[PDB]
């Protein structure tokens, strides 16, 4: 016999004792999060390590077929990401150390709190605390105060942790034949074999550096736009041609400027869309509310929802006799089993969060078929991509009155279009040079082009001159800045954010064009339109079995990431915002400093 | 006046694996197939050559009822010129097939809180299986070059896969229960017919 043969039969013993084993250890996990007991935790340890200890089995079993033998691309893709070794390559003393790195990380990061001078009785966390100083003060002093604490308690804790985490997280790399950690994050855009689709590990870089050119002149009138309004609200600690500083971003590190729309509202006077009111007023549900979720899904061609659904479910809150986490969730436990767990509240943002999670059941239900090593979204990018598009449609106004929530007499006028496209702007292009930043850093310090000893000047140096930032003290070599965010201390990749952005207006743009709309992009609705479905549907029931190029050119036409789509959606905001910066200094310099 | 015993085939306690299905003879009786239109929930009743309507008056000589338990999404798959694990290695059915096919759900009965482990079918064989045929050897199965020696291992299987049914499984992977009915005519006198 041939060696495709005998891989294909292991591929059909494994694909039918992972089911099983997977479904015991997600409704052990699902069991232990509904619930809250010591018996439910022990059940769920059990369970993964059984799992752990199967997949860790079959993994070896894996490497007796040669790669090269099997021309498939199905039985290649599988084997593929069976063959994957991770962190056995090293040795045990490497490995113990590598794990205790991370715990102790995650621990430090977790149970950090800064105590205020003088006063040992009473000490502050990150959640809640410090996090609502620095998104609901006005102050100036206070917000230095922890914007400098969590920095020096937390953060100088951390460095020498990191440096030997870096250490050891190359040598694994170099051990799985990579050049270095990032070029291991980066392998998962890494499409080989189909002609025409192919995509090297390298173009991600330069793609995202050509599609951050085209971003910068928008961010900048923006920029101007919130340093201007800042100015009166701190008088004299904002430079008319400078940086503005950290610490007055709403946020501890700037990732999101949301909390600043109070502070840079264009026509207050003017409210904005609600329809709590409406909601409560004619006695409104969670059932209702997915109900008609459901009901919209239907009327693009997507099917019902399960039996099961209405059944194993859970949309509210217990109370009392059982303790859940509340956190919005999309379960697909295997064997046509799918669930959503949250706790429903009548409000808009449940409203929201309600089309998002559907969405998601519905990309899990589309590719339910498929083998189970090729059960997920086309890279790491398509998953919240879908999720968002169902959310951006279900909150235009023709929606609320088609529905009801909405008085049918209701005139929009130009101005709360403004409102909600700055509203929107702060919160999604606020973001991308923060995200372009920190991938950028952390790909060098990976690489080795940023010694050791140059670490915070060059953390200080890029963010002057990309995100247009200033700190307002300085840092010497015994801070590690970086390491106080989540996704730092703990390992996660960080680019797909960026991605799922570009994406998702390219997935509007498209559907829209199918729709035969008329007008601005964002008063979009894709309601009522099957043609618009079936187009989305042929990629969803993809799943990883085809190049995400291939399923991208399903969708868009295109190949490649894009970031027009972005830029049609922002145009009135665009205009208006040149016109309002026509008395101002539009850009920055890096030589201002509030500490010079 | 002997009614033939469809009660004991329909209403059984306990059914058989797909690997081993149970077949069952009957002659020397009268029929009455509007019995059989009970257990209103059918999720499949299909009849190939002979009429539901017209069953009634017809005489044959011989009648084969075969029962087995399968899972929701393999019961298109008991139709004539089928291809897959159940009709290329569990039951085959004649391209030539005069008879009637029922299937219906048994999710309350064969479904278990932990797991209904007693139902396996097989999912490896040499070679494809002729009509009416009938499989139980246990031998392990050999997919590489090497002998295995009758321990399972690398490249050496163990044929039979058990089901796992559980109450919160979808549609498509719950049980349900078949049954075949194939009517035979042979140079023998005509004995089986209804009222
Ligand atoms: C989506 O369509 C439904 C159904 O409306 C019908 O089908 C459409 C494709 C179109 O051909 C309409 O002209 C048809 O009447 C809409 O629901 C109806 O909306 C109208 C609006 O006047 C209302 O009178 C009916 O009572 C509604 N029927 C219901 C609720 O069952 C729905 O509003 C459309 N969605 C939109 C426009 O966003
Ligand atoms: C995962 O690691 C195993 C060993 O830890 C690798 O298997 C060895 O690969 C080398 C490569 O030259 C061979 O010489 C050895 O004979 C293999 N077996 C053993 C027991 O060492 C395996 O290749 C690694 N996986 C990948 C994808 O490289
Ligand atoms: C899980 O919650 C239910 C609901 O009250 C309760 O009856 C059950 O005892 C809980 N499970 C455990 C293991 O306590
Ligand atoms: C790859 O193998 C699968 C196995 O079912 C087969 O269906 C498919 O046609 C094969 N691909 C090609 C290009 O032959
Ligand atoms: C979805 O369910 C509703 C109510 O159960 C039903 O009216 C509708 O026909 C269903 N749609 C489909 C496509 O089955
Ligand atoms: C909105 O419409 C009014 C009506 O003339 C116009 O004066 C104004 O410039 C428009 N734009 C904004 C941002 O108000
Ligand atoms: C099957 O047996 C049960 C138990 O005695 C009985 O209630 C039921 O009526 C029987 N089915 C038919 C069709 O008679
Ligand atoms: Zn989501």
């Amino acid at each position: 016999s041939t060696i495709e043969e005998q891989a294909k039969t292991f591929l059909d013993k494994f694909n039918h004792e992972a089911e099983d084993l997977f479904y015991q250890s997600s409704l052990a996990s699902w069991n232990y999060n509904t619930n809250i007991t010591e018996e439910n935790v022990q059940n769920m340890n059990n369970a993964g390590d059984k799992w752990s200890a199967f997949l860790k089995e079959q993994s070896t079993l894996a490497q007796m077929y040669p790669l090269q033998e099997i021309q498939n691309l199905t039985v290649k893709l599988q084997l593929q990401a069976l063959q994957q070794n991770g962190s056995s390559v090293l040795s045990e003393d490497k490995s113990k150390r590598l794990n205790t790195i991370l715990n102790t990380m995650s621990t430090i990061y977790s149970t950090g709190k800064v105590c205020n001078p003088d006063n040992p009785q009473e000490c502050l966390l990150l959640e809640p605390g410090l996090n609502e100083i620095m998104a609901n003060s006005l102050d100036y002093n206070e917000r230095l105060w922890a914007w400098e604490s969590w920095r020096s308690e937390v953060g100088k804790q951390l460095r020498p942790l990191y440096e030997e985490y870096v250490v050891l997280k190359n040598e694994m790399a170099r051990a799985n034949h990579y050049e270095d950690y990032g070029d291991y994050w980066r392998g998962d855009y890494e499409v080989n074999g189909v002609d025409g689709y192919d995509y090297s590990r390298g173009q991600l870089i330069e793609d995202v550096e050509h599609t951050f050119e085209e971003i910068k002149p928008l961010y900048e009138h923006l920029h101007a736009y919130v340093r201007a309004k800042l100015m009166n609200a701190y008088p004299s600690y904002i430079s008319p041609i400078g940086c503005l500083p950290a610490h007055l971003l709403g946020d501890m590190w700037g990732r999101f400027w949301t909390n600043l729309y109070s502070l840079t509202v264009p026509f207050g006077q003017k409210p904005n869309i609600d329809v709590t009111d409406a909601m409560v007023d004619q006695a409104w549900d969670a059932q209702r509310i997915f109900k008609e979720a459901e009901k919209f899904f239907v009327s693009v061609g997507l099917p019902n929802m399960t039996q099961g659904f209405w059944e194993n479910s859970m949309l509210t809150d217990p109370g009392n006799v059982q303790k859940a986490v509340c956190h919005p969730t999309a379960w697909d436990l295997g064997k046509g089993d799918f669930r959503i767990l949250m706790c429903t509240k009548v409000t808009m943002d449940d409203f929201l969060t309600a089309h998002h999670e559907m969405g998601h059941i519905q990309y899990d239900m589309a590719y339910a078929a498929q083998p189970f090593l090729l059960r997920n979204g086309a890279n790491e990018g398509f998953h919240e991509a879908v999720g968002e598009i169902m959310s951006l449609s279900a909150a235009t106004p023709k929606h609320l009155k088609s529905i009801g929530l909405l008085s049918p007499d209701f005139q929009e006028d130009n101005e709360t279009e403004i409102n909600f496209l700055l509203k929107q702007a702060l919160t999604i292009v606020g973001t991308l040079p923060f995200t372009y930043m920190l991938e950028k850093w952390r790909w060098m310090v990976f690489k080795g082009e940023i010694p050791k000893d140059q670490w915070m000047k060059k953390w200080w140096e890029m963010k002057r001159e990309i995100v247009g930032v200033v700190e307002p003290v300085p840092h010497d070599e015994t801070y590690c800045d970086p390491a106080s965010l989540f996704h730092v201390s703990n390992d996660y990749s960080f680019i797909r954010y960026y991605t799922r952005t570009l994406y998702q207006f390219q997935f509007q743009e498209a559907l829209c064009q199918a729709a035969k709309h008329e007008g601005p992009l964002h008063k979009c609705d894709i309601s009522n339109s099957t043609e618009a479905g079936q187009k989305l549907f042929n990629m969803l029931r993809l799943g990883k079995s085809e190049p995400w190029t291939l399923a991208l050119e399903n969708v868009v036409g295109a190949k490649n990431m894009n970031v027009r789509p972005l830029l049609n959606y922002f145009e009135p905001l665009f205009t208006w915002l040149k016109d309002q910066n026509k008395n101002s200094f539009v850009g920055w310099s890096t030589d201002w400093s509030p500490y010079a | 006046t002997n009614l033939c015993p469809f009660d004991e085939v329909f209403n059984a306690t306990r059914f058989a694996s797909v690997y081993a299905w149970n077949r069952k003879r009957i002659s020397n009786c009268v029929a009455d197939y509007s019995v059989l239109y009970n257990f209103a929930p059918f999720f499949a009743f299909k009849c190939y050559g002979v009429s539901p309507t017209k069953l009634n008056d017809l005489c044959f000589t011989n009648v084969y009822a075969d029962s087995f338990v399968i899972r929701g999404n393999e019961v298109s798959q008991i139709a004539p010129g089928q291809t897959g694990n159940i009709a290329d290695y569990n039951y085959k059915l004649p391209d030539d097939f005069t008879g009637c096919v029922i299937a219906w759900n048994s999710n309350k009965l064969d479904s278990k809180v932990g797991g209904n482990y007693n139902y396996r079918y097989r999912l490896f064989r040499k070679s494809n299986l002729k009509p009416f045929e009938r499989d139980i050897s246990t031998e392990i199965y050999q997919a590489g070059n090497k002998p295995c020696n009758g321990v399972a291992g690398v490249n050496c299987y163990f044929p039979l896969q058990s089901y796992g049914f559980r109450p919160t499984y979808g549609v498509g992977h719950q049980p349900y229960r078949v049954v075949v009915l194939s009517f035979e005519l042979l140079h023998a006198p005509a004995t089986v017919c209804g009222p």
